[PDB]
């Protein structure tokens, strides 16, 4: 995944770091667009 | 040697040891009330209206002993306890 950056708009809070929290969640994103992939393809082959 | 002078060579060391004491933990501990603060308002820019009513409480509690040092010091050195 490439990166682009939206000029701008309280922060957040992490836990544990958000370093850990983005590796953990980067392959969920992945998931989750293979699933909204899969879910499109089977609208479209009906 | 005057026992005037001892009693009040020893309350003048006494005062200041009081206020030597009283001056850490008020300097110190209104760092750390402050620090909190900024902490919270760094994180949260609109919670500051909140964040000074326990702030301030807690300086009270540290400025008070402080104030309280303070008067006990000018009973040492002026109505210097058992002073003959």
């Amino acid at each position: 995944m490439e990166v682009e950056y939206v000029g701008e708009v309280t922060l957040y809070s992490f836990e544990p770091d958000p370093e850990t929290l983005f590796d953990a969640l980067l392959p969920r994103y992945i998931a989750t667009r293979v699933y909204a992939a899969l879910l499109e393809a089977a609208a479209s082959e009906s | 040697l005057d026992p005037n002078a001892i009693i009040t060579a020893g309350a003048l060391i006494g005062g200041g040891l009081i206020m030597g004491g009283g001056a850490i933990g008020a300097g110190i501990g209104d760092g750390i009330a402050g620090n909190a603060l900024i902490s919270g308002i760094a994180r949260q820019p609109e919670a500051q209206g909140r964040l000074f009513t326990p702030f301030f409480i807690t300086v009270g509690l540290v400025e008070a002993a402080y104030f309280i040092n303070l008067a006990f010091m000018a009973l040492f050195v002026f109505a210097t306890p058992g002073l003959q």
